[PDB]
C-alpha cells in the first residue's frame, strides 16, 4: 500500500546521540549470535555508518553492537564489525576470535579485518577487541596483525585490579599496541543499571574523534570520552610524583581513565620496549603520514621511468610533505632521492629510494608549575600606602 | 589556508533565487555593550547587555514576486528565507555557510529605473529568528522572543532564563 | 534566470513621456518598525506599525510644461501618473512592471543651468495612494486615507480596519 | 454520546472513531451507583477515553424539576472552553462546569487518601463532579492501561500539537522534492514548534530529518522521515501540604516580650 | 495509588536548619552499623548533598550521620562519607578506619577518600575523622593521605585535659595538620541530654562556610560555629599573654573553641 498524506506516528525514538563525522576507520571485532534479525554472516566483516545499520547487522543486545555504540556515541565514524560467533570456553573463544585462514573460503576473525580494504576501503586504522584482550593470546594476534597493518591496537587489559594491568603490560613492548585498563562503568537504560564495559571500544572512538576536530597528529590524551559514567576501579590521580595510582598505570605504558563518572582518557604512552616510539602521537604520525603520501603517489607506481621520474616523485612528495606541515602536522622536513643506492641495476629492476627524515610535533606533557609563596609584595600593599 | 567566498544563493520560501541576487547582507551579530566606567578603575571594560537589532538585506535586481510579495505581511516572521553561501578554499572542499532568518520583511527600496542600468530592488528583513551554521554546523542560534542565544549548543542565557524565572 | 530593467516609460495625465525621463523612482515601500526591546528578552525584534510617507519621483531633463503644471496644485492627490518599466530578461519575455501612483507633486527642483549640460528637473510626489503591479498582477495597493494595505489581494488591514469600526 | 454511553457497544464504537480521529471520546458510564461505574472502568484501557461518571443534576426550568441528565456533555463543554481560556495543553481537571446544579449522587472529596469517593473513582481512571451543586470537574486521568498516557493532557497535547503542525505544512504534502526540501520542512517544524513552546503549550523540543531511514529508494517513492521528540507540561497534581503544629514559636512571643 | 487532589499531612519535621550553599568538599571518615535502611555498603564512598541523603545512607543515630549533621547544621556542602563498620577494640577500629588496599577489590577506609575524584568528583579538600583522631595511627593516615591530595586534614586531639592535648601536639610538625582540641558539647534533642562531639565536624563545616561566604583563602579563627553548645571543657581566654588556656592551645599550635 502508498498511503497519500502525512503519517504523524507515534513512536519511541530516544534521543539522536549526536557524533561529529570522522574518518578514521575501525576494526571491531567482538561476539554476537546470529539470529533471524541479526543479518550478518558470522565471519564476513561488514560495514557500517550508524546504529541503525549496527542493529539490522548485530543483535541490539550483542557485544558488538554494544561497541557499535560505544563508538557512536564519540564520533560517527566508518566502523568494520567482525561478529565472531559466541563460542563456550575461553579458550575456544580466544581461538575463534583470534581466526586465521582455517575455513579455506575465507580469513576468518581478526584476519578478517584484512578484507577491509577491497571490499570496502576501510583499512583500519585503530584495531579493537573489545573484552577478548584480557587473554594474551589474542593481544599478542592484536599485536602481529597491527604491523601488517600499521594500525594503533588498542587494548584492554585485565579490568580487575592494577598488580595484574601492570604484569600484563609487562608482557608486551611493540609500539603498536596502546592499553586501557580501567573497564568503563556506563549505565545501560535497557536494564536500568551499571554495565560493565572492556574500554576499548570507547578509547578507539574518541582516537576517531580526535584524529578529525584536532588532528590524527594530536595525542587524545587529555581529551573526553563521550557517553558513559564512572569506571570498574575508581582512578586516582593527583599531583607530585608519589604512588597516584594514574601515574603508576602512566609510568607501566598504560592509558586510564580519570575524572568524573569516567571524564576522560589519560595517557599519550604506549606499549613499547623502545623509548623513540613512546608517544602514540609519534606512531600515528609516522603512519598516516605516509598514508597521506601513498594515497597520492598512486601514479609513481607504474609507468615508463623517464629522466625526470626522479624528480616527478622528489617533489610530489614536497608537495604534501609540505602542506602537512602547513597545518601543524609536523615541524619542518627534508625529502630527496637517497643517491647511494638509485643505481643502473635497481632502476632496471623497476626498484628506486628516497628519504624522507622528518620531526614530529612534541605532545606537551608534564608542565611543571613551580610556585613559591613569599613575603615579598607585602610592603608593597598594606603598609600605610 | 586561504578561504573566502565564492558563490552566493538565496531561498525564501523554497524558491531558490539562482538568478536574481547579487548582494546579500547577514545580520550584524552585535552586543550592546554600554562602556562601564566605575569606581576603583580608570578605563571603561564593557558589559553583554543583550544583542542589537538584527537586520539582514538581499537586493534582487528582478521584479521577482517572490520577494516583493512578503513586505509589510500581517505575519510579522512570516518571511522565512535561508541565505546559503559557499566558500571556496584554495584546498578545494568548499565550507557551507548557510543562515536561516525567520523575519519581518520590513521595507523594499527600487533604486533609480534610468532606461540602462540594473534597476536593483532592494530588501531588508528585520531579523527575529536566526541560525548561522558553517560546515552544517550550528555556530549561532539567536531568538530573542524565547531568549535563546546559543553559540554552538552551549547557551549563554541559560542562566538568565532561570533568573528571570522563564 | 536574470530579469533586469532595460526600458522606462513614464505617464502623467495620459500624456506619454516617451522622451524626457531618464530616471524614475518608486516609492520605498518601508514599515515603521520600532525596534521592540522588552521584559523576558535581550535582542529586540521589531513590529508593524505602520508604512512610511511614500514618495516617487521622476526627473524629466526638458521644460515640459505637462509636468510643471501640476506643482502645488490645490487639489493634493490630482497628480496621478503611472510608472511603466519593462523587465527584459535573458529569455526575452519581458514582464510589464507598472506603478499607478495618485499623490501630489509636492516639489521641483531644476538643477545647475550650465549652458553646457542637460538641465534636468526633478519632481517628488508625495505618493498618497499606490498600486504597483507585476505581468498585469496586482503586487501591493497601499491606500493609507482608507486603509487598503493589500499585498496581492488579501489585506493585511482587513483586521484592524475592524477593530476601528471603519 | 449522552446516556448512549452506559452500553459497552457503544463506548467500544465511541474508541474505534476516537483513535480514528485522534479525538478524546468522553464516556459517562453507568449513572447509579460507584460499583458499576468501576467495573465499566475495569472493561476499558484506550488512551482516548476519558469517563465522567456522576451524571449531572441540573434544574430544568421547562418542566420546573431535576433533570438528570448525563454528564458527558458538560464535560466535553466546559473541555472546549479550557482549550480557548487556557489552552488545549492545560487540563481541566479543576474547571468549574458552568450551568448545572448537584449530581444524581453526591460525590465525596477530603483528604488523606482514605475511601473518599472521588479518590476511589480516579484511582480507577473516572473524573468526577465535586463541590457545590456540581461545582466543577474532577480527573486529569483518563482510561488507559498504559502509564504513559494516564493523563489527558498527555493525550491531548500531543495530539493538538500535530493538529497545528500538519495545519500548516499542507504545502509540504506534494511539491517536487528539491535539495532543500528536507531542510525546509525541518525549519518549518522548529517554527511552530518554537511557537508552541513560546506560549507555554511544551517545555522544549527537538526536530530533525531522522538519517537511518531517509534514502533513494523512499525518496524516489516520495516518502521521508523526521522525528519530533518533545516534552509536555506534567499538570501539577497531589500538592503535598506537610503542616506540623509545635511549640517552638512560643517563647518568641506571650512570656514577657 | 495515585491521590488526586491536595493531601493536608500531619507530619512532625523539626525546623528547617537552613545552610549557606558552599563549594569546598569534605571527606568524612566515621562509623556506623550497617543495618536495613541505612544503606551503603561500609567500605564505599557515598556522596551527600543534605541530612536526608545522610539519613537514608547511614543509620540516623550512627557517628556518621552526627558528623554529618555537624557540617550541615552550618553550610550546606557536598560530603563524601565513608562507612567503616563498628569494630570493637580500638586498635581494630583504627585499622579498619585507615583501611589500605587491604580488599583487592577497592581502596577501603580513608583510602576509599582517594575514590572520591572520578567517582563524584568531590575531591576532598577538607580531611575530617571525628573521634578517629585521639588515636596517633589514624592522624598519621590523615596527614599522609592529607599530602597525597593538598587538603587540610582537621584532627580533634585527646579531648581531656590540656596536657594530654599538648604532648599530642607535639607528635606532629606536618603543615596540612591542623588540630581542634576541646570537644564540643552539643545538646541532642533525640535523647534530650548534653552529647559529647569530637569537634572535628563543626570545625570542618565551618571551615566550608569560611570559603564560601568570606573566602577560601580568609582564616576560619573567629568564625561563629553554628549549631552546638558548650564544651566539654570550659575554654578560658584572656588578654595579657598569662597562662590563659586559650594562650596556650594557640601556642602549641592548636585551635580551640
Amino acid at each position: 500500500s502508498f498511503f497519500h498524506g502525512v503519517t504523524v506516528t507515534n513512536v519511541d525514538i530516544g534521543a539522536r546521540t549526536i557524533a561529529l563525522p570522522a574518518s578514521s576507520v575501525i576494526g571491531l571485532c567482538d561476539v554476537f549470535t546470529p539470529g533471524a534479525q541479526a543479518s550478518a554472516k558470522p565471519n564476513v566483516p561488514v560495514l557500517l555508518t550508524s546504529k541503525k545499520d549496527a542493529a539490522a547487522a548485530f543483535g541490539i543486545g550483542s557485544s558488538i553492537y554494544l561497541a557499535c555504540e560505544a563508538i557512536y556515541n564519540r564520533a560517527q565514524a566508518v566502523i568494520v564489525a567482525v561478529g565472531v560467533e559466541t563460542a563456550e570456553t575461553p579458550e575456544a573463544q580466544a581461538s575463534a576470535v583470534i581466526g586465521g585462514i582455517s575455513a579455506a573460503g575465507e580469513r576468518t576473525g581478526l584476519q578478517a579485518l584484512l578484507d577491509g580494504k577491497s571490499r570496502f576501503n576501510a583499512q583500519p586504522r585503530l584495531l579493537v577487541a573489545p573484552g577478548h584482550s584480557a587473554q594474551q593470546a589474542v593481544a599478542t594476534a592484536m599485536d602481529g596483525l597491527a604491523e601488517k597493518l600499521r594500525a594503533i591496537a588498542i587494548l584492554d587489559g585485565p579490568n580487575s585490579t592494577d598488580e595484574a594491568a601492570v604484569a600484563y603490560a609487562k608482557n608486551f613492548g611493540s609500539k603498536r599496541l596502546f592499553m586501557v585498563d580501567p573497564g568503563v562503568q556506563v549505565w545501560d537504560s535497557a536494564t536500568n543499571a551499571a554495565r560493565n564495559a572492556p574500554a576499548s571500544a570507547y578509547a578507539a572512538g574518541l582516537f576517531a574523534w580526535t584524529d578529525a576536530e584536532y588532528g590524527f597528529w594530536s595525542s587524545p590524551s587529555n581529551k573526553e570520552i563521550k557517553g558513559v559514567t564512572g569506571t570498574s576501579r575508581p582512578v586516582e590521580f593527583l599531583d607530585g610524583d608519589e604512588t597516584c595510582r594514574a601515574n603508576l598505570l602512566n609510568n607501566a605504558n598504560i592509558a586510564t581513565i580519570i575524572r568524573d563518572d569516567g571524564y576522560r582518557l589519560w595517557g599519550n604512552r604506549t606499549l613499547s620496549s623502545d623509548s623513540k616510539w613512546a608517544f602514540v602521537t609519534r606512531v600515528r604520525t609516522m603512519d598516516l603520514v605516509m598514508d597521506a603520501i601513498l594515497a597520492g603517489h598512486k601514479w609513481a607506481v607504474d609507468r615508463g621511468i623517464t629522466k625526470t621520474y626522479v624528480k616527478d616523485v622528489t617533489e610530489g612528495l614536497r608537495a604534501f610533505m609540505r602542506d602537512l606541515k602547513n597545518q601543524g602536522a609536523v615541524i619542518n622536513f627534508e625529502v630527496y632521492a637517497d643517491p647511494d643506492l638509485n643505481s643502473a641495476s635497481q632502476l632496471a629492476q623497476g626498484k628506486v629510494y628516497w628519504n624522507i627524515r622528518f620531526t614530529d610535533v612534541p605532545p606537551a606533557e608534564n608542565p611543571n608549575f613551580r610556585v613559591e609563596v613569599t613575603d615579598q609584595w607585602l610592603t608593597e600593599v598594606l603598609d600605610v600606602a | 589556508i586561504p578561504q573566502t567566498l565564492t558563490n552566493t544563493n538565496l531561498f525564501i520560501d523554497g524558491v531558490s533565487f539562482a538568478g536574481d541576487v547579487p548582494s546579500l547582507t547577514l545580520p550584524k551579530l552585535a552586543v550592546k555593550t554600554e562602556q562601564y566606567r566605575a569606581g576603583g578603575m580608570d578605563a571603561p571594560v564593557s558589559i553583554d547587555m543583550g544583542l542589537e537589532a538584527m537586520e539582514a538585506k538581499f537586493s534582487t535586481n528582478g521584479a521577482r514576486r517572490e520577494a516583493l510579495n512578503f513586505f509589510g505581511l500581517a505575519d510579522q516572521s512570516a518571511f522565512n528565507g535561508v541565505f546559503r553561501g559557499s566558500f571556496k578554499g584554495q584546498k578545494g572542499a568548499s565550507v557551507p555557510v548557510v543562515a536561516t532568518l525567520r523575519g519581518l520583511l520590513k521595507e523594499v527600496d527600487p533604486g533609480d529605473w534610468k532606461a540602462g542600468e540594473k534597476a536593483e530592488f532592494k530588501y531588508a528583513v528585520a531579523v527575529s529568528y536566526y541560525k548561522l551554521e558553517v560546515d552544517g554546523r550550528e555556530v549561532y542560534e539567536i531568538d530573542p522572543v524565547n531568549g535563546v542565544r546559543a553559540i554552538n549548543g552551549v547557551d549563554q542565557l541559560a542562566g538568565m532564563r532561570n533568573d528571570l524565572g522563564l
